[PDB]
């Protein structure tokens, strides 16, 4: 019984990862410096709201240990008890504050109803704070479970599903990629846990009551352009997805790098890779993809996006401390899991055209194809530990299996054209 | 049979009073001088329709043109298409081979769909279903205050895109990943990519509301409804706090004469039967004076909810408590099983190249909303009495 | 004294024109047919106006004699006493009717404020009727005399000056082209002679009163788009240019032919002739320009437009009875005479590139360069016979002389490359 | 010297009464919570926090002086077109996260509005916006947001720094090889009104941005003397000569501060000739006891050989003014002080001089003496104390 337990007890999910970690220089957050910075922000926070005892910054907090636990090998540890507590905290800890987050806010204005692909700042998302001082990016429910992105919808106008942000985390955990931030689902009292804790005068202005007597709120710019609707509770209850916050950019700077396989983000027109099957022959000769180690990380990201159907991966972020060989952060996955009946093979273009995959990645994929640890069953079980279960409908779960075959078929398919020499990179 | 019998009733043969040259709108010889040199009663139906707009009705009871005017809109060739400005949602202007024109409201939403409960009245969709349904509803009540409208399956390639020199409208014609053609236009409400109107793969469906005569020789007054919703979240409205509102509004200069008030009553009953809570304005005809009917325009906001009866529309009637005896006897007659509304409405709505224009729940709700209007008249005539609620019209 | 009398008493303006006219088939209007049609329109007018003594259609009327006097050799006769009466009648006869004209009216709608080059129907022009039943196209005053088309103004947004329509007629008369309809200037009581005589319900609606207490009117579409203003009297008096009406299209059908040298009518982009100096080598091999007789009439039209600076000659009309060799009608010249300091040589592109000019045309141009009959002086004097004198300012008149040199220099300039063989076409 | 002496008068040192946390606009700590993570705050912030119940800015503030300097020379970060307005007005964003409204040149200095133009057809010109700020400053009203004029480059400061698809698609080059743009508003936003430089400099005014309506809500009141904005059709105040006796019975006009505030404004509008004052905003969080923000001043300074007396009708029908302003208006009529020499002084400190052609500077005194005479011709028919309400007690 329990295919999930068998997966992590497999010799694959237990062998040491090479190269090993010397410490200090392989943990992006320095212990003494980070605790001081978070201690100042607790001091600075305790006033602003004062203008019950004050906040206490404890090392035993979940987000604190999560931030100090980010190493060169990924965001979290393999079968980490820290993340298990972190997920449980974001589900139960009460909220103390709500804001509009950056990425917005810095837009100042800025609504252009003519702009078809308005920037990623005019999207409905908040940043919440809990009693342990930690933060999490809140994405509300925007679609039912048995609902797909309707045909006639381009990728840039696709929705922002909360349940995809959750499932993207579990898939990250099952693949042992360990690159997306932990994410849980939670039912929120939008009045008591969002409105009554926000100090932002704008955010209070977007809360109204429906003719059905429901507490609703909306994104300021999309509501003005009438491109989206509001998000109502029933009448206060609304479910969402909290994604644990990465460390502060003052402690761990990040670098948004544009993907080499961006889309046109237009009603017409295709990019170079969309038309030239020899696109990767050029990519392999451009820095920093000449080291043949950054390209492999993009291949994994392609696999992860194809599994969830995330066409919208224009940029991937990296931690600057880890260098060109550093792993990629798969931050905003809220668009995947929208088409359970369609598989977009253009997402798999990096693997299709470059034709090379990491040794470790291929072994985990082959293993997840066997019925004893098949990808649909281990996901179905892992997602049951969330308050929003079922987070994925049945067509979505089974789709992972079929999309997994397509990945394996492409590997063995283009092995015939290059051999296991140039299609398997068993680097340490 | 039912519709045949309805017009065969003695409550539907009451002729209008005599006329007078002061009761005509304009002398026919003066509208034909506004149109080009062109390429006895062989004038196009849209012209016979215009000259028939007199002081009382907008068109005779059983006109042979109003029937034929509907047929023209169904099948006449589209000459030019242009986008209107300043309106709420997208509405296109069609011009035909016979120089006639009409307003066009597209599909926008399906039949079995309901307006979300969390949508304000000023967020509801304008649907072609309502426009066509309103005309037959108004015709069935013998009000004759709506411009004739008929539904048509239009080709978005040769009847929309390829016959418009409008740079704004044309630049939004894109092809979707489902290989369907879509366009959204450039209005203000739901005019963006994420509300694009698409066919499968190139037929879109919509309604053609006939064009009222040119405002140059037929100026239309535009009056503000005293029960106009505040059109603002949170902020309430006057009629939503004073239960004696009507006792103050029956003292204003134009509502203590007429015909008026009664005209509003005939209209607020209409809007309640549809669920159209977007009645903030009612136009008139200026050249007539304060002694005419009200043109029921922009009816696209009705028929959005079939499991719901928005009682707020009835408040004009519950606060004023008076109706036209002509309409009271009709509304009673339209609630009898031999006549009734559903069987009368599905009859005439069946004569349109768009049937079923109304899913069955709406047709049956018509009887449900009607009996509530009939009951509000009954519950109030016991508190104010007849003769003080019903005003004699015939003799 | 009087160089104008010297011009028409010169042997050039007196020699018979070849081929001579046999009659009947060389008069576009048949006498018996035209008199019947014009008599019916007078009968129908007396009825339809009575419903809203009667009119008498006399053969001795100016427009009637003008219409029956249009021959294969031009619109009017050389030094015709009819034209002298026709000009005087349009200046003094009272108006009995005013409408919106066709070309508009048939627009039905039709205002698209996005259209930069809206059709030539949304321009302020009315059609007036006089007591002798004749009609004339009225163009009101739109600019002062000492005012130029300001720089940054494309041709398609240039004004519609009344004084240019007049001066274009006198230049037509001075050149002995005899192709534009006669045009006089007249001061109009816009209340008594336009508003109080119109049966059109729209035209009555566009008349208002200024804060300065002036009777003004406007074009319906351009005022709505706020692209142009209204035209006010002081307070009722307003000056304009009446252009005599051509015969009815039921009696003399016309054929709007597109120019071979149209402009792009866009904010950018050039036509083929604008870039290819060998453009006319293509035109000479396209019907009906292969007969080398229609092309010559287009050359004259270029000369006439270059002299006045009329860049907006997209179409030229022809009488279908006269065939491919028939002369061209220079109808709408209201745009010329706007730049007295600038000479637009692109107008002269037909003569520049084709390099061939009619024998008769060249002799009249050469003659008009000599001080005894110089073009500025004979125009200045001929324009004195108009109530709107001075219709052309001094810089405009002197510009005609300078632009004439550019035409003559162009003839002799490209003569050196082709000789008097292919640059002078002394056809009969 | 002239300006030096004016602020040295004892009529310009009258401090406001004391304040209270209820008279501040918002807790500064809550406006820094609306902007990104980024008294060393930028000048546009010191300007925002200083907006109290009475003045919009202190008399001789060191920031209001420097705030004008920032708009003159600070780097343009983002440019966006505003929607819903009458004419074209652009939103500018700067390197210091500050923003401002921008109205371009549109018309020259020596030009006058055609006599046949309705009040709702006049141009909105940068001349009026900049002049209105100094005019209001000279009268010590301090009800206008600071505005400064700038020679902007339409290539690097307009076209190449906007992601607005509507605004950019109108940038064409004219037959004079000049760069032009018109935008997509509603009045004079077409090719035939295109704004062009010679060859690529356009000129305009930068009106500082009032604080965000989220934490500084502004009421919007309808002027009781608002013109009908319709040809032929007259207006109420143009037929009842006792109109003011009915408008001083309305709920908010038989208290205040109000009526008097309108008077301080209607005198302002007459000095400029701005007959487009159909609405006057407030600040909501204060109540019915505050000043009126004099916004959208671009329609003034259109006619110098003409004095539009229709603007004065609020004063000729109400016949009452604030004693503070009456003594000032008299003081601003003496040859040692006066308006022209005081107005060309401060207007000389702008990278746009001459912002006002000399006829307008001189007409300023002519409109002032008619206002002063209307006060005199009426104080003889209603008497002092019932025409002037003492406010200077303190
Ligand atoms: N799980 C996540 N999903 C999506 N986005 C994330 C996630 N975690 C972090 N981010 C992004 O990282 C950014 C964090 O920067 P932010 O402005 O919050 O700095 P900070 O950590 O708050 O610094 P300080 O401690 O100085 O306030 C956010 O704007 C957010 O968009
Ligand atoms: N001098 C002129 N300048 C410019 N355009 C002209 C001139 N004379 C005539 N036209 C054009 O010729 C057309 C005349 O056709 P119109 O519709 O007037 O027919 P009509 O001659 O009145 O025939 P009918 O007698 O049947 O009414 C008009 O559209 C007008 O634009």
């Amino acid at each position: 019984s329990s295919k999930l337990q068998a997966l992590f007890a497999h010799p694959l999910y237990n062998v040491p990862e090479e190269p090993p970690l010397l410490g200090a220089e392989d943990s992006l957050l320095a212990s003494q410096e980070a605790l001081r910075y978070y201690r100042r922000k607790v001091a600075r926070w305790n006033r602003r709201h004062k203008m019950d005892p004050p906040l206490q910054l404890r090392l035993e907090a979940s987000w604190v240990q999560f931030h100090l636990g980010i190493n060169r090998h990924g965001l979290y540890s393999r079968s980490s008890p820290v993340v298990s507590k972190l997920l449980q905290d974001m589900r139960h800890f009460p909220t103390i504050s709500a804001d509009y987050s950056q990425d917005e806010k810095a837009l100042l204005g800025a609504c252009d109803c003519t702009q078809i692909v308005k920037p990623s700042g005019v999207h409905l998302k908040l940043v919440l704070r809990f009693s342990d001082f930690g933060k999490a990016m809140f994405k509300p429910m925007r679609q039912q479970r048995d609902e797909e992105t309707p045909v006639d919808f381009f990728y840039f106008i696709d929705f922002q599903r909360h349940n995809a942000e959750i499932a993207a985390f579990h898939l990250d955990r099952i693949l042992d990629f360990r690159r997306v931030p932990p994410t849980v689902g939670r039912i929120v009292n939008v009045t008591k846990e969002i409105l009554e804790v926000t100090k932002n005068e704008i955010l209070q202005s977007v809360f109204f009551v429906s003719p059905a007597s429901n507490v609703c709120f909306f994104a300021k710019c999309p509501y003005m352009c009438k491109t989206e609707y509001a998000v109502c509770g029933k009448p206060h209850l609304l479910e969402g997805s909290l994604s644990a916050f990465l460390p502060s950019l003052n402690l761990a700077p990040r670098l948004s790098v544009p993907n080499p396989w961006i889309r046109s983000y237009t009603l017409a027109g295709k990019e170079e890779w969309e038309v030239n099957p020899l696109y990767c022959d050029t990519v392999k000769q451009i820095y920093p993809y000449n080291n043949s180690q950054r390209l492999l990380n993009v291949i994994d990201m392609a696999i992860f996006d194809f599994l969830i159907g995330n066409m919208d991966r224009h940029h991937y972020e990296m931690f600057t401390k880890f260098g060109d060989d550093g792993f990629l952060i798969h931050l905003d996955n809220a668009r995947g899991f929208g088409r359970h009946s369609h598989d977009e093979i253009s997402i798999l273009s990096p693997l299709s055209q470059c034709c090379m995959i990491k040794k470790k990645t291929l072994l985990h994929l082959q293993l997840l194809a066997q019925a004893d640890y098949r990808l649909s069953d281990v996901m179905r079980e892992s997602l049951l530990e969330d308050q929003l279960s079922p987070v994925l409908t049945e067509p979505h779960l089974l789709a992972l299996d079929r999309r997994l075959q397509t990945i394996l078929r492409t590997v063995e398919g283009c092995i015939v054209a290059h051999g296991q020499q140039s299609v398997i990179v068993d680097g340490p | 049979s039912v519709l045949q019998s309805l017009f065969e009733h003695p409550l539907y043969r009451t002729v209008l009073p005599d006329l007078t040259e002061e009761d005509t709108l304009f002398n026919l010889n003066a509208e034909i001088r506004l149109y080009p040199k062109a390429a006895s009663e062989s004038y196009p139906n849209w012209l016979r329709f215009h000259i028939g707009i007199n002081r009382y009705e907008l068109y005779s009871r059983h006109n042979p043109v109003i029937a034929a005017l509907l047929r023209d809109l169904l099948s006449q060739k589209i000459s030019s298409v242009g986008m209107k400005s300043g309106g709420t949602q997208l509405k296109l202007i069609m011009s035909f081979q016979n120089y006639g024109q009409a307003l066009f409201k597209p599909m926008k939403q399906t039949r079995e769909q309901e307006t979300p409960p969390d949508f304000f009245y000023f967020s509801d969709f304008e649907r072609h279903n309502a426009e066509i349904a309103a005309f037959h509803l108004d015709r069935i009540l013998d009000f004759r205050r709506v411009p004739p409208v008929a539904g048509r399956l239009v080709n978005m390639t040769r009847e929309i895109r390829d016959v418009t020199r409008d740079k704004k409208l044309w630049r939004t014609f894109f092809v979707s990943p489902a290989n369907n053609i879509c366009f959204y236009g450039e209005c203000s409400y739901y005019c963006s990519t994420e509300h694009a109107l698409c066919g499968k793969p190139d037929q879109i469906e919509g309604s053609l509301a006939a064009f009222l005569p040119d405002l140059a020789l037929a100026k239309r007054k535009t009056w503000r409804n005293p029960w106009r919703r505040s059109y603002h979240k949170r902020k309430k409205a006057e009629w939503e706090v004073d239960p004696d509102y009507c006792d103050e509004v029956k003292q204003t200069p134009p509502y203590d004469r007429g015909t008026r008030l009664l005209d509003i009553m005939d209209m607020t009953i209409f809007d309640f039967l549809m669920g159209n809570m977007d009645r903030h304005h009612y136009e008139t005809f200026e050249k007539f004076g304060n002694d005419t009917f009200i043109i029921h325009l922009d009816n696209g906001r009705g028929f959005g909810k079939h499991s719901h009866d928005e009682m707020s529309i009835l408040v004009p009637l519950t606060q004023c408590c008076r109706v036209k005896r002509s309409t009271y006897l009709r509304l009673q007659l339209l609630a009898k099983e031999e006549y009734k509304l559903s069987s009368l409405m599905e009859e005439s709505l069946l004569q349109d190249r768009l049937v079923p224009v109304l899913i069955k729940p709406h047709l049956e709700a018509l009887d449900r909303r009607l009996r509530l209007v009939l009951k509000v008249l009954s519950d109030c005539v016991e508190k104010d009495g007849f003769s003080a609620v019903v005003e004699n019209d015939l003799d």
